């Protein structure tokens, strides 16, 4: 794990709010990877 | 009343009414009609067993028709008007008509017409509300103006006084049964007094009167049987035929027709009267035609809602077509459009039913019957 | 198989999430709302459609069923039964009344029984009874 | 008868 | 007519003073008629001089949540330089609104950012822990000043590392430390701060923050 | 397109060769088809001839009904082009080989 | 601050109602039909047990109510509360 | 019609005392602590224990006759921390929720003009 050393953009309410509501970004890369592979193929 | 006898016995869980060994039996025909009447009022279910509404009506000491009206009257503070109407109907008509006055002098008939138009403001097509107008107008007439009020408006003072007393007594019975503090209620003059009902209150009142007199509702002949009776704009209102819901189909339909009484507000209307009319009773008086004692006019869906509790209303299978999807929630629960049929079934040609306007409805399946819950 | 494919200001958070680990140690610790929303959708579907056209009390299918029983000749009813679409056939059979004395169900069986005797449209009459039992 | 500016700066807000 | 030519309303309204007397029922019991069918509190918070200007610029975003969500009456007296909150008996509904509002103003008073202070209004289990450097250790002169720098770190990185790991917010006002967060969280932040005061180098504290930060996610 | 009576709606998309006939009255699909995006590399008849299986350079196998002429099923497990399709003598089972490296 | 009426024969809580302030004084008349609730606010609430509705709402006392006493006889109109 | 007490809240690091007494302070009306309301030693200082203690005291106070209280919160003070901890803050919120009117809030922590040596030693404490 990596720990952020910069000021968090999310206010303390937001972090609690977000956790109230494996990774979307990771799946975002997966879709792009498939698109890049398909175009290259 | 024979229905009171049947209503009381059913509250005693006495099932066999027809073959009951009475010391002094009423006629079997009357008992059968009385049982059927209670079903229309929702007192007895399809299996001739007393319902929750039926138990309450048994407690009341009035006739079941008026008992039913008062029970459904505790909504939107319309009870003071219903008590006035029930009291006025029970005591009698306080209006001295032009025929009784022998003016059917030219200045006097004008005042008579002015006095009638004075009380006609509540609704154009209703005579019962006119009866409500004078009763409510009375309460604001001080003691020293009573005789002038009766003389000016051609009203019967003694009959009016009886009406006011009955209002207090009648209101006590209703609050005692309905209210939690059954015995403790005390009536006051201020409760009886009320202002003009709003338009929404007027519509609710017509529904409330319909509850008492569901079976006593008539339709125009033109709607059910076009061209069987010739109609035109030239025809006067008193000559416009109507048919009761439960009238037996004679070989000639003209016999089953009923006609509006001249004294009614419908007579001076000029325009085509309402298609559906609610009447207190029929009178053979008048050699030409049978007359109908009108109360008010009910629309299609309001009639369907009131007849829903009773057994006088039958429902079709779910309608399907353009924009008519039957939404289904569970195996025993669904929502669909249905065309209600009021009166006799289509198979039953002996009695004369009709079809009401289609309406959205919520249905729940009970005992294999998609019983209706409420209109959407 | 053919059906198409488908915060509050006072955030009510408690427990280990907000650091109240003492509450958890001491033992202190929506489907109806979805049902309620599903209720709202059902009535919302009903306000969407407000057809007011005048329709008869009885459909054509059921009318011939009564007439066939009266005349003991369901040939007209069978002739239209062969003509309905498969969707139309299923709705009619499902819509048959199911209350005592079960007259409609008996009539439908009588109609099919006549069709079998004719030795025509054998497969269609068999599948109709399969739908009746279903 | 009928039948016949910074809000709340120095003042309460 | 166009040049291109050839050649009932159903109504929607559907039916769905005490009496000074007694009535005796058949058992003989009496029967009587039915009888005829948030307090004002105030809090005062005094704002120090160095928080007047931040309060001035941030006031537009301070009274809305207090007046709208909490239904409180908000004023500050320029004469006393204090913020007044009052419970309105006719509108206010939550009994704890007034005390909740006072804490939110107090957090901004101590030095926390406004958006962080809002968390006190939003949540009901956030607290402020406060302690001084002298409580942990008697540091003076340059030793005290170095300790403050050690807590903050270069570019404030050490302070933000603690805040991100423990899910808290820290205000380092000279030798006075305030920590905002949940009860378990502020204790975790307090330990890391105290280790820095006692002399632990920031790098070693950063490693432990990563360890606890990992544990926080799995639970 | 619309039917003469107006009960059936036909829709067409050229890119993937999709054709849909939609009954809006009952919300049912009279016709729901999509053709091969690539050329059909191979075909195989069922032993009785009732059905024909086709394979394309996409890697998708489609089972067709000779009488109706409509696709009963589409299989997309093969990653690369399907090179050959064959039936067993019994007919219940069908085999296919692909350039992805699988049978 | 919830008054609950429990019917022994039926063995169920027939009624439940909300009182203004905590109450430590309860009094029931000899005829077994009225109940008086004395709260710490000085308010007195008289309740009909059988029907479970509030009959009287006296608010005259300043301090907390410490005693309540019903006087009445069957078939009498001299009912009093002390 | 408004009888006032004094709610003395002592928020220590390892416990919280909620103590209500008369205005003079000589007569105790109700004393409840976090330890009495929790099952483990570690949770005695927790805000959860403080709220239960405050609610218990508020119920007792209303029975006796007290309807309002003046809050006098304090920490350990002396040579130790001077600001009441989260335990004290939670008790204050609980009293407000209980319905007792809060009269005046003051911090009365014992603050020394000058103090004796702390327990830590030269190298510090509170690891
Ligand atoms: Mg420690």
């Amino acid at each position: 794990f990596e720990l952020s050393d910069v000021k968090s953009s999310k206010s303390l309410a937001e972090i609690y709010e977000d956790d109230y509501t494996l990774s979307e970004e990771l799946q975002k890369a997966h879709s792009e990877i498939s698109e890049l592979y398909a175009n290259l193929v | 009343p024979v229905e009171s006898i049947v209503l009381q016995m059913k509250s005693m869980a006495i099932h066999n009414i027809i073959n009951f060994p009475f010391p002094t039996p009423p006629d079997r025909v009357a008992l059968s009609k009385a049982i059927q009447l209670l079903q229309y009022l929702g007192a007895l279910d399809n299996k001739e067993m007393i319902t929750e509404d039926g138990k309450k009506m048994s407690l009341f000491p009035l006739s079941p028709r008026f008992s039913k009206m008062l029970l459904v009257s505790d909504e939107k503070a319309c009870l003071p008007y219903i008590v006035a109407i029930v009291s006025a109907l029970s005591v009698g008509d306080p209006f001295i008509n032009e025929f009784e006055l022998g003016i059917n002098k030219k200045e006097l008939r004008s005042k008579f017409y002015k006095s009638r138009s004075q009380f006609s403001k509540l609704d154009k097509f209703s005579d019962v509300f006119r009866l409500l107008s004078v009763v409510s107008a009375m309460d604001y007439v001080p003691k020293e103006q009573k005789e002038i009020f009766m003389k000016k408006n051609f009203l019967r003072g003694k009959l009016m006084e009886e009406i006011v007393k009955l209002r207090k007594q009648l209101m006590y019975i209703i609050k005692s049964n309905t209210s939690k503090e059954n015995i403790a209620v005390v009536i006051r003059n201020e409760d009886l007094k009320s202002d003009i009902p709003s338009v929404i209150q007027i519509k609710l009142l017509k529904q409330m009167i319909c509850a008492g007199f569901v079976d006593h509702v008539a339709v125009r002949a033109d709607v059910l049987f076009p061209d069987d009776a010739k109609i035109t704009n030239r025809t006067s209102i008193i000559n416009i035929p109507y048919i009761p819901v439960l009238a037996t189909r004679t070989p000639n339909i003209e016999d089953c027709f009923v006609y509006i009484h001249p004294t009614s507000i419908l007579n001076n209307l000029g325009e085509m009267p309402p298609k559906y009319m609610l009447y207190y009773s029929l009178h053979l008086g008048g050699n030409n035609k049978t007359r109908m004692n009108t109360l008010c006019d009910i629309a299609s869906t309001p009639l369907a809602n009131i007849a829903r509790k009773g057994l006088l209303l039958t429902y079709s299978k779910p309608l399907t077509g353009q924009g008519l999807k039957t939404v289904n929630l569970s195996p025993t629960e669904r929502y669909c459009y249905v065309v209600p049929r009021f009166g006799s079934t289509v198979d039953n040609d002996l009695k004369i039913g009709w079809d009401l306007n289609p309406i959205a409805v919520h249905q729940k399946k009970q005992k294999g019957q998609w019983t209706v819950i409420k209109f959407i | 198989r053919s059906k198409p494919k488908e915060l509050p200001f006072f955030l009510q958070l408690s427990g280990e999430k907000v650091g109240d680990e003492a509450s958890v140690r001491e033992g202190i610790a929506h489907r109806r709302d979805q049902e309620a929303q599903k209720k709202l959708d059902a009535e919302e579907q009903m306000n969407k459609f407000k057809v007011t056209g005048r329709l008869g009390f009885e459909s054509h299918f059921t009318k011939q069923l009564r007439e066939g029983s009266q005349s003991k000749d369901y040939s007209s009813l069978l002739a239209t039964l062969i003509n309905f679409s498969p969707a139309a056939v299923d709705l009619e059979i499902r819509s048959l009344n199911s209350f005592e004395p079960f007259d409609e169900i008996v009539w439908f069986i009588d109609a099919l029984t006549q069709g079998l005797k004719s030795n025509k449209n054998f497969e269609l009459y068999e599948t109709f009874m399969s739908l009746l039992f279903k | 008868n009928p039948w016949l500016t910074l809000p709340g700066w120095g003042e309460w807000a | 007519v166009a040049p291109t030519a050839l050649k009932d309303d159903d109504d929607d309204v559907l039916l769905d003073h005490e009496s000074k007397t007694v009535v005796v029922d058949d058992q003989g019991k009496p029967r009587f008629t039915s009888a005829s069918k948030i307090k004002f509190e105030s809090r005062k918070i005094m704002v120090p001089p160095h928080r007047m200007t931040p309060l001035r610029n941030s006031w537009t975003k301070i009274y809305p949540p207090l007046v709208e969500h909490l239904k409180l009456q908000v004023r500050m007296n320029l004469k006393t330089k204090s913020v007044e909150l009052r419970t309105n008996p006719k509108f206010t509904t939550d009994p704890g609104a007034l005390q909740k509002g006072a804490d939110f103003i107090k957090a901004f008073t101590l030095g926390f950012d406004l958006d962080d202070s809002i968390a006190l209004l939003r949540l009901d289990d956030l607290y402020i822990e406060t302690f001084e450097v002298k409580d942990v250790k008697t540091l003076t002169g340059d030793h005290l000043s170095r300790a403050i720098g050690r807590i903050a770190g270069k570019d404030g990185k050490t302070k933000f590392a603690i805040e991100n790991a423990t899910r808290t917010r820290i205000v380092l006002a000279d030798s006075k430390i305030h920590i905002l967060g949940g009860f378990t969280h502020i204790r975790m932040a307090r330990e890391s701060v105290v280790s820095l005061i006692l002399g632990s180098p920031p790098g070693k504290v950063y490693g432990n923050l990563r360890t606890v930060a990992s544990r926080l996610k799995e639970r | 397109s619309v039917n003469q009576t107006g009960e059936w709606l036909a829709f067409g998309s050229s890119k993937l060769g999709q054709l849909l006939v939609y009954e809006w009255q009952s919300e049912s699909y009279i016709l729901k088809q999509q053709g091969h995006f690539d050329s059909t590399n191979s075909l195989a008849y069922s032993p009785d001839g009732s059905r024909v299986v086709t394979a394309s350079e996409d890697g998708k196998i489609k089972v067709w009904d000779i009488t109706s002429g409509f696709c009963l099923a589409t299989f997309e497990e093969h990653t690369s082009s399907v090179t050959a399709v064959q039936f067993a003598k019994r007919g219940q089972v069908m085999f296919s080989s692909s350039l992805d490296g699988t049978v | 601050q919830l008054l609950k009426i429990f019917h022994l024969k039926t063995g169920k809580v027939v009624r439940s109602m909300k009182i203004s302030s905590p109450s430590y004084i309860l009094d029931a008349d000899s005829t077994s039909t009225l109940l008086a609730v004395g709260g710490t606010d000085g308010s007195i609430i008289v309740v009909d047990i059988e029907n479970g509705y509030i009959t009287h709402s006296f608010k005259g006392h300043g301090g907390t109510i410490s005693s309540l006493k019903f006087y009445g006889q069957l078939n009498s109109k001299i009912w009093l509360l002390a | 019609s408004q009888v006032f007490g004094v709610a003395r809240i002592y928020a220590s690091f390892n416990d919280t005392f909620v103590h209500v007494t008369d205005l003079s302070g000589k007569e105790t009306i109700a004393r409840v602590t976090g330890g009495m309301k929790v099952k483990a030693d570690r949770d005695e200082s927790s805000p959860y224990a403080a709220m239960l203690a405050a609610q218990d005291v508020a119920a007792k106070c209303k029975e006796v006759g007290i309807t309002a209280v003046h809050v006098k919160i304090r920490a350990t003070g002396g040579t130790r921390t001077k600001t009441p901890g989260p335990g004290g803050q939670a008790a204050l919120r609980a009293l407000a929720r209980s319905g007792l009117r809060i009269g005046r809030i003051e911090d009365v922590t014992p603050v020394p003009s000058d103090s004796t040596r702390k327990k830590g030693g030269r190298r510090g404490r509170r690891l």
